[PDB]
């Protein structure tokens, strides 16, 4: 039970009831849990370059030593503040790559740099930072693996649904929408776009899979369906909101992250970073947004770090 | 204040009524009737006896098999954990076959158990329908209840049998579960473009709303004139008293027209029956002759248009 | 005209307000003071609905298609204040007219009940329908903090409102009060068909049969389900089921938004998080 | 002014007045809880969260 | 035995017995049809 | 077979239109069943034409249907024709739609809330043919439930709190075991009159029956039954209607208005 | 503080008061224990101390 | 420890107390076992100890 009034944001036309309801005290608690980190002071311009000073810099080679040092200090705060600088380095040998965290984090830099430059249809100049997912933790708090579901008898084929799961906001919908949609590229659309039947053979069961994905999307952003849809026509882009267009690119963006960045790193990662099916911890909508319509409620951290953009 | 005839203040006990005698060759009614005091405060105190004939017995056996199969598969779905069964009970269900099987019989855990539960439940419902037909016939009564039950059965068959057969897939049918069949209901509307725009869904709601309207009107009306013995509706129908006159006159003065003590039950019967008749028809039209109800409404000028204050760029149209 | 047995019941008095001034009949209708007030409340509300249709959302979207006619409430930005007539203010006046018409209709039924010397169950039952309407357009909008939370006045547009409000909680079927309200609605429809069938099957028996008795009614459902509620109590039960459905529907919508902002399935996390499992 | 108690039942007047005052008190307390300025349940040392770097508590709407 | 029919109604018992046997027969055929190894209505 | 009948017509559109034709036919049927009671209507339209115009509206009346009453009590036609009846009242004003003022004492006028039809002058019978509404003195196997207070011996008070009598006996429905009437011994002339249970508010703590309908002095004029141990359908309506008139006629303040 | 508090049992039934008190105390006791188990701070079974000796040796599903 | 405590059975029905006590203790016993089984530390069936057969 909550107490009224909520903070309501109207998205659609009056009387159409396309609105976002926020409990102000729950929203206050969420914001305090999604605060950004103050940017480090700007590095001194000029000075020695990374290329002619450091030995094994393969991604950040376009920077100066001052900005490179500032970047390493920042990613230490963002990823491994408790473990310190030695979490991703062999002690006494910075250039050494003989530690899996160094290899993973180098690929993570390419992930962030590609995101901040090639996925502005989604991250729209806000960009991402190592902190957006990690939030000061070496393992991001909100990651997913392919879920086998509840245990089944050996001779029972799992349905993957009909089981209360927080992944689908505690409904009985198919509890693992991440694998077919946020890692694989299964078709999300299920609704026929003609008045009369014209060959759309999509099963009703496939609508429950899309519904399960949409429950996870809305839970990840802390929004309801009307944040992006007019529920009287879920298929219709003309009656949708601009956030639906952003979410469309986000789905492709997450697939790009999981397929091209997380999956190739599977061999490097230890067994503790993998699910029961052997897949690594992967990125979902919750990984960045963590219950907010924008990660860190729209805080702009990436623009203060030129190392996080492609050259 | 004035006695509202909502609860029976003083109950009177008489020897339990065995029932109107049934014709020769009928099984005796089973059960020794008892008298619940609290049941007598709101209604009749006597519980029992019940008639359990051959048809009722067969319906019980078929019905239990369906319920047992459903419950067993629910328990299997939580890997036999009875504690997890209770926790997830509302979320548990027996899923219909996967779409790739069409109308064929899949393995047990891939929809085979669902078909058996669906068939056994259907047989028990049909057997229960025969039982309602025979009980009315044994008492010399008409078959209005059987007709109304058949209407409800028609909608039930449309949900789980007729429409899935028309679609050529058992995956279109309803899962056996509390929350799963609600997920099916929501997914059905989503999949076929907002069932709100199905005109037979609109009619079904009008009659479901009308059923609550009529029973509220009729129930309050009879309680309002129960001080004149209005609850004795058979006597009022055969020999119209002041209760039936005042009831009819109230509604004539209120809305300009009225029913009789008998015809109000024809309005009641048809409103309830049309709820599931239109429900069944609207289900049969969905996916078979209409793919998207909202687009069907647009085609027929039913869906309202709103000013375009918010819009999304279509990423497929590039 | 009047029913062939009606003239002996047309008596003066029983009015709550107005006395002899408005105590008369127009055709079959009794008017009274609240019939006059209710008629002109309804007349103004209907005429403003037609005028709202005449101006429409705008000139290009204006339509007289009865399905597409829609009078929308104000934007939420107006809060609980009055809005301009073409920006939701018409909806606010129509809502006031609707409340006036519904209450006048209920109060006119009270005067008719007093004339006939019958119980006041009917106006009492109608008050539940009015209360459900008041929750939709007054109580919930006030709790939410804006008149724009009321549903628009349109045959199909108020269905779009119900759809979008339902999906503001991502899966509205999991609303516990909604589930209880639906149970009463479905049970009421079942109980109405049973009651209508039993009365019709007894007063219209098999061919060449006499009208059955109350024993046949009690015996019939005892033979089927083992219990008969009784001729009087089925009307209590039908009234209770119908009013409980509306009461719990009013609860279900007033807790959606004011007293609950998350998805409705998440509400059941209290049960899932019990330490028993 | 004993005339009031000649025309109004003391038991019903007190039940009505007590219910009215209790309902009025509950309503006014809630009216203060609605306004965050007078919402004492936020704590005496309540400080609103600071939004920096372009943060917005609510998504943009209409 | 034989006195079992002095406590069991032969009329009620046979219908219950035949109904159970019919349900059991239907159930087993359904299970075999569900089994790909024993479904006799395939190629 | 396709979903499209023409470029614009489709199966769903034909099906909904098919329903409207059925629904229109159904409403006509139901309205025809509604008009089996109280038709043809009584109107100044008929009165001014000397019965030449029958007011039935649309749909017109249906053919008479037969109810064969059990125990050969007769066959009653629903769309019957009743003899003209004269009301015991005069119009307050001559314009059509004006109400009527009851003549004489309103409680004894048999008009308005005290009006009642003349039902059949025979008792309602159980399935076996015994009278249904009988006092507990002849329904010996009937008894008050143990947890409920026995109405016998309770004091009956009127609208004003004045004692009207005591409950001498309880009348019960034999077919459905419920209380129908309280036989009240009037403490003014020692004549027992029936009090319908619908006008009775039990006060269990004080063993008192409160009758808000009428005053204590009005119990002397309650219609009485020919046979002390059974009541006909005719007399049931007369008793209930008399109490109903009290809801409008017992006090001057009950005629209204509040303001 | 009340010398004649024993007169309360002339108004309220001793058996119904005892039944209600025992029923209400039991429900209150269950509720408080359930509330404490619901919290991470006062859950005495999952708080770690006395240094739980059970190992979760299995690939975890982080989203659930 | 009130010496005159046996008079409680003059107030509450001994049979109804025994039925309620046995019903409550069984439900309480089931509830506590369920609470322990839902925890990782005190689930004596899934804690591995002793050894690991499966
Ligand atoms: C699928 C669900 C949805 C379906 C669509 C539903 C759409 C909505 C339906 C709306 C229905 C409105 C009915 C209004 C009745 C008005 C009174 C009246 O005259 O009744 C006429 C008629 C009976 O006429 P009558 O009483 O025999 O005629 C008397 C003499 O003709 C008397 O002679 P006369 O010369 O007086 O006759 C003139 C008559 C002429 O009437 C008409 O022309 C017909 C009017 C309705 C069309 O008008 C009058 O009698 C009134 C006189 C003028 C006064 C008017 C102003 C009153 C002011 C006082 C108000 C105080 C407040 O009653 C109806 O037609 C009722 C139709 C019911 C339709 C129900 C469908 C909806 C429910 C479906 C679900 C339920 C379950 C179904 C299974
Ligand atoms: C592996 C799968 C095999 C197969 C292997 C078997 C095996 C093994 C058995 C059957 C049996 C049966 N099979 Mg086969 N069967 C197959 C495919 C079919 C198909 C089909 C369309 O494919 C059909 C319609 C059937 C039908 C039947 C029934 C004739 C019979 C079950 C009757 C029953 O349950 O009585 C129960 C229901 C009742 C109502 C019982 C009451 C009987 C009557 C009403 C009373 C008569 C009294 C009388 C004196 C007693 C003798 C009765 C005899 C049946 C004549 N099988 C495939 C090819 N089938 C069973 C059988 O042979 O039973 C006789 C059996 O053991
Ligand atoms: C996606 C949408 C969601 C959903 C979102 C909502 C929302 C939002 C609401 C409901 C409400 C309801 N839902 Mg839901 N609901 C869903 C699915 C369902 C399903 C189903 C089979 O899936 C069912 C059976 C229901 C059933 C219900 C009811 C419990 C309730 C509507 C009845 C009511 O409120 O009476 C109330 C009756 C009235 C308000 C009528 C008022 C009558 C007035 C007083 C008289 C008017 C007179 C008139 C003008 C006369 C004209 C004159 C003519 C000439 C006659 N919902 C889906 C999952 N649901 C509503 C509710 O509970 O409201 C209280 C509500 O707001
Ligand atoms: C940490 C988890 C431990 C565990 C720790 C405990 C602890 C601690 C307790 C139990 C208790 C019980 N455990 Mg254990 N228990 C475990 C695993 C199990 C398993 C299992 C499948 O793993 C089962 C079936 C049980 C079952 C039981 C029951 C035998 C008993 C619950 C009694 C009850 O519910 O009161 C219902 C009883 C009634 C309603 C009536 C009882 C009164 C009767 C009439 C009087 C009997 C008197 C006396 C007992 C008889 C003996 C006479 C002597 C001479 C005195 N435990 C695991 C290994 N278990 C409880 C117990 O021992 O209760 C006795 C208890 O305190
Ligand atoms: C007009 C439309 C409405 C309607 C009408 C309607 N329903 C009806 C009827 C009618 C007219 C009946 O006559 C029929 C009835 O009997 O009513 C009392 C019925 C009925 N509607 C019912 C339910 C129902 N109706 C619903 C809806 C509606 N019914 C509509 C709103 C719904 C909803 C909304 O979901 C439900 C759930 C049933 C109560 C009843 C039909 C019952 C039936 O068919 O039962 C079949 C038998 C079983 C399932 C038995 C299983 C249970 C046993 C206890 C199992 C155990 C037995 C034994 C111990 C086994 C032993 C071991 C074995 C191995 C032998
Ligand atoms: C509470 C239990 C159920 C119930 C009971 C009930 N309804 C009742 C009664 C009772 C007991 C009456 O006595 C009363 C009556 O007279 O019935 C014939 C009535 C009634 N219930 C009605 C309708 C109705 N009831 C509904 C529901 C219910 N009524 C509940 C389910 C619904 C639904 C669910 O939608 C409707 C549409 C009427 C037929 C009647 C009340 C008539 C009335 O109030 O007349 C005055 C008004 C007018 C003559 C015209 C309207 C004037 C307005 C200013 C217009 C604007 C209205 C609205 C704001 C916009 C349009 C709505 C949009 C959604 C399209
Ligand atoms: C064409 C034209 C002139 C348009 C102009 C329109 C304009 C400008 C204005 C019109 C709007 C205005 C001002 C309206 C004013 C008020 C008016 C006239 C209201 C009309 C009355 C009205 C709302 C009627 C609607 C009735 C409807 C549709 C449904 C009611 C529910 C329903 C289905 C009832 C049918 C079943 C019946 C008759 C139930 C009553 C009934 C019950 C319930 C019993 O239990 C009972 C028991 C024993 C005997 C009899 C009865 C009995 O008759
Ligand atoms: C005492 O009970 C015990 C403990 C033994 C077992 C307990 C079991 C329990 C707890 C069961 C609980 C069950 C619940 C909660 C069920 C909920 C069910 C719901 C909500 C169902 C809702 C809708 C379901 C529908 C509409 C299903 C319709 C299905 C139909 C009409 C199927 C028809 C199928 C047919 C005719 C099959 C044909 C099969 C063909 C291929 C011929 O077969 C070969
Ligand atoms: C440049 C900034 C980043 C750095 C330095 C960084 C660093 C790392 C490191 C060192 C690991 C391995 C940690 C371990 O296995 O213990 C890792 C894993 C991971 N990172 Fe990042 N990361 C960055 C940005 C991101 C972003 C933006 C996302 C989200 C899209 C992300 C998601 C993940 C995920 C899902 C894993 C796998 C879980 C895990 O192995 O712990 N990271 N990151
Ligand atoms: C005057 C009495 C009310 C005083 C307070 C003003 C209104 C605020 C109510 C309480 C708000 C609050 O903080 O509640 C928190 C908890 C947590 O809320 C609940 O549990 C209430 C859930 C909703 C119950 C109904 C509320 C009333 C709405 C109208 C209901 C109408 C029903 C009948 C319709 C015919
Ligand atoms: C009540 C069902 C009426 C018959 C519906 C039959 C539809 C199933 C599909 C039949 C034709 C299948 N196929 C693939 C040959 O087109
Ligand atoms: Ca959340
Ligand atoms: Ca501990
Ligand atoms: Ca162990
Ligand atoms: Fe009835
Ligand atoms: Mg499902």
């Amino acid at each position: 039970c909550e107490r009224p009034p909520p903070e309501v944001v109207q998205k659609g036309y009056r009387g159409v009831a396309m609105e976002q309801n926020y409990n102000p005290r729950l929203l206050e608690a969420s914001i305090k849990a999604n605060l950004p980190v103050e940017s480090l002071p700007a590095a001194a311009p000029g000075g020695p370059s990374v290329s002619d000073v450091y030995e094994n810099v393969q991604v950040l080679k376009d920077l100066s030593v001052a900005e490179f040092t500032r970047t390493m200090v920042a990613v230490t705060t963002w990823v491994a503040p408790k473990e310190g600088c030695n979490y991703c380095h062999v002690p006494g040998n910075w250039a050494s790559d003989d530690i899996y965290t160094k290899v993973v984090s180098r690929r993570m830099f390419e992930l962030v740099r590609a995101t901040n430059s090639n996925w502005k249809d989604h991250v729209a100049e806000t960009g991402v930072t190592c902190y957006t997912c990690h939030r000061g933790n070496p393992v991001p708090k909100y990651v997913w693996v392919t879920d086998p579901g509840p245990n089944q008898p050996s001779g029972v084929t799992p349905t993957g649904q009909n089981y209360a799961s927080s992944t689908v906001a505690y409904s009985a919908l198919p509890l693992d929408p991440y694998t077919p949609f946020l890692d694989q590229s299964n078709e999300i659309r299920v609704i026929g776009q003609t008045a009369l039947p014209a060959g759309n053979t999509t099963s009703l069961k496939q609508a429950e899979w899309t519904y399960g994905l949409m429950m996870q999307i809305s839970d990840s952003l802390g929004v309801n369906c009307t944040f992006c849809h007019n529920s009287r026509s879920f298929y219709d882009w003309k009656q949708s909101t601009p956030q639906r267009t952003t979410a469309w690119y986000a789905i492709r963006h997450v697939r790009d992250i999981n397929q091209n960045y997380i999956w190739p790193l599977n061999d490097a990662l230890p067994a503790s970073r993998k699910g029961p099916y052997g897949d690594p911890f992967k990125v979902g909508c919750m990984t960045c947004h963590q219950g907010a319509y924008k990660p860190l409620y729209g805080a702009q951290m990436a623009k203060d770090y030129p190392a996080l953009y492609e050259s | 204040p004035e006695y509202q005839n909502i609860f029976t203040t003083v109950q009177v006990r008489a020897p339990a009524y065995p029932g109107v005698p049934l014709p020769k060759g009928s099984l005796p009614r089973i059960g020794k009737p008892i008298f619940s005091y609290w049941a007598g405060k709101i209604g009749d105190a006597q519980i029992g006896p019940i008639y359990l004939g051959f048809t009722g017995t067969l319906s019980i056996i078929f019905g239990f098999m369906a319920i047992f199969i459903i419950g067993f598969n629910m328990l299997a779905s939580v890997d036999w954990n009875i504690i997890q069964f209770v926790k997830h009970f509302f979320w548990l269900g027996l899923e219909p076959p996967a779409p790739q099987y069409g109308l064929t019989i899949p393995p047990l855990s891939e929809g085979g158990w669902w078909l058996m539960a669906g068939f056994f439940l259907t047989m028990s419902i049909l057997l229960w329908w025969v039982r309602t037909y025979k009980r009315a016939e044994a008492l010399g009564m008409s078959q209005h209840l059987s007709w109304a039950f058949a209407a409800a059965i028609f909608f039930y068959l449309s949900l789980g049998f007729i429409r899935p057969v028309m679609m050529g897939s058992w995956a279109e049918a309803v899962p056996f579960g509390i929350f799963p069949h609600l997920d099916w209901t929501a997914a059905f509307s989503i999949r076929y473009g907002n069932l709100y725009y199905n005109p037979f869904h609109m009619l079904s709601i009008a009659f479901l709303y009308g059923s609550a309207l009529l029973f509220a009107m009729h129930g309050a009306t009879i309680l309002a004139v129960s001080r004149f013995g209005g609850d004795r509706e058979i006597d009022q129908i055969t020999d119209r008293g002041t209760a039936a006159e005042r009831a009819a006159i109230f509604w004539r003065w209120t809305m300009g027209f009225n029913a009789s003590m008998e015809s109000i039950h024809r309005w009641a019967w048809w409103c309830a029956v049309l709820t599931v008749i239109t429900a069944g028809i609207g289900i049969l039209l969905t996916g078979t002759v209409v793919e998207n109800w909202y687009l069907w409404a647009i085609k027929h000028g039913v869906a309202p248009a709103y000013p375009e204050v918010v819009t999304a760029v279509d990423p497929y149209a590039t | 005209a009047m029913l062939s047995f009606e003239r002996k019941y047309r008596v003066r008095g029983g009015t709550l307000i107005g006395g002899d001034l408005f105590d008369f009949w127009v055709g079959p209708f009794y008017v009274g003071f609240f019939g006059v007030a209710g008629f002109f409340f309804a007349l103004l509300g209907v005429l403003l609905i037609v005028w709202g249709a005449t101006i429409g959302p705008n000139a290009e979207l204006q339509t007289y298609n009865i399905w597409q006619i829609s009078i929308a409430p104000p934007d939420l930005s107006y809060g609980l204040g009055m809005a301009p007539m073409t920006e939701g203010g018409l909806w606010q006046i129509i809502t006031i007219c609707a409340i006036g018409a519904f209450v006048s209709w209920a109060l006119r039924e009270v005067e008719i009940c007093r004339k006939l010397g019958i119980g006041f169950h009917i106006p009492f039952a109608f008050a539940f329908a009015i209360g459900a309407y008041l929750v939709l357009v007054v109580v919930r909008p006030i709790l939410m903090g804006a008149w724009g939370h009321g549903f628009p006045y349109g045959i199909l547009s108020h269905l779009d409102w119900v759809s979008n409000v339902g999906y503001q909680f991502l899966h509205f079927h999991y609303n516990p009060a909604h589930m209880l309200a639906i149970t009463f609605f479905f049970t009421n429809c079942l109980a109405l068909s049973m009651h209508g069938s039993l009365i019709l099957s007894v007063t219209n028996p098999q061919k060449g049969e006499e009208v059955k008795t109350s024993e046949h009614e009690n015996t019939f459902f005892r033979d089927i389900v083992g219990y008969s509620i009784g001729a009087l109590a089925i009307h209590r039960l039908g009234l209770f089921l119908a009013l409980s459905a509306v009461f719990w529907s009013a609860v279900c919508i007033v807790i959606s938004g004011p007293f609950w902002t998350r998805g409705w399935p998440e509400w059941w996390n209290w049960w899932l998080e019990l330490p028993l499992w | 002014l004993y005339k009031i108690w000649l025309a109004f039942d003391p038991r019903m007047a007190l039940i009505g007045l007590g219910a009215f005052l209790f309902a009025l008190a509950l309503f006014i307390h809630y009216m203060l809880l609605r306004s965050p300025e007078f919402d004492w349940l936020l704590g005496p040392d309540y400080a609103p969260v600071t939004l920096s770097a372009g943060m917005s508590a609510l998504p943009a709407g209409r | 035995m034989h006195k079992i029919w002095q406590i069991f109604d032969p009329r009620r018992t046979l219908v219950a017995l035949f109904g159970f046997l019919f349900v059991l027969g239907l159930l087993i055929h359904f299970i075999l049809l569900s089994s790909p190894a024993f479904n006799w209505l395939s190629g | 077979m396709s979903a499209a009948i023409t470029e614009y017509m489709d199966v769903a559109q034909l099906t909904i239109w098919a329903f409207w034709f059925f629904f229109a036919g159904l409403i006509i049927y139901l309205r025809r069943e509604d008009k089996r009671e109280g038709y043809p209507l009584d109107s100044d339209r008929t009165e001014r034409s000397g019965g030449r115009v029958k007011v039935v509206g649309f749909p017109d009346l249906a053919e008479p249907k037969t109810f064969v009453l059990p125990h050969n009590a007769g066959t009653v036609m629903a769309p019957r024709v009743e003899a003209p009846t004269s009301i015991n009242a005069t119009p307050v004003a001559p314009f059509p739609g004006a109400p009527f003022e009851p003549n004489g004492d309103p409680m004894l006028s048999g008009f308005g809330p005290s009006a009642s039809p003349d039902r059949a002058k025979h008792c309602d019978l159980t399935f076996e043919g015994l009278p249904k509404i009988v006092p507990l003195r002849v329904a010996t196997d009937f008894s008050i439930a143990e947890r409920d207070p026995d109405p016998r011996g309770m004091t009956v008070v009127g609208l004003d709190g004045e004692v009207a009598g005591t409950v001498s006996d309880v009348w019960v429905d034999r077919s459905e075991p419920q209380i129908r009437y309280l036989e009240v011994k009037v403490a003014a002339g020692g004549k027992n009159v029936l009090l319908p249970i619908g006008f009775s508010r039990f006060d269990k703590k004080a063993r008192k029956v409160k009758v808000a309908a009428i005053k204590a002095a009005h119990f002397a004029n309650v219609p009485t039954l020919a046979k002390p141990d059974q009541i006909t359908l005719y007399e049931e309506d007369k008793v209930c209607a008399y109490y109903a008139g009290g809801k409008l006629y017992a006090t001057a303040e009950r005629a209204g208005p509040l303001l | 503080m009340s010398p004649d508090l024993w007169k309360i049992w002339l108004l309220v039934d001793p058996r119904r008061i005892l039944i209600a008190v025992f029923a209400f105390l039991t429900v209150l006791g269950l509720a408080i224990h359930m509330i404490l188990l619901s919290t991470a701070e006062f859950n005495w079974l999952e708080d770690g101390v006395p240094a739980a000796t059970v190992q979760q040796v299995t690939p975890v599903v982080p989203q659930r």
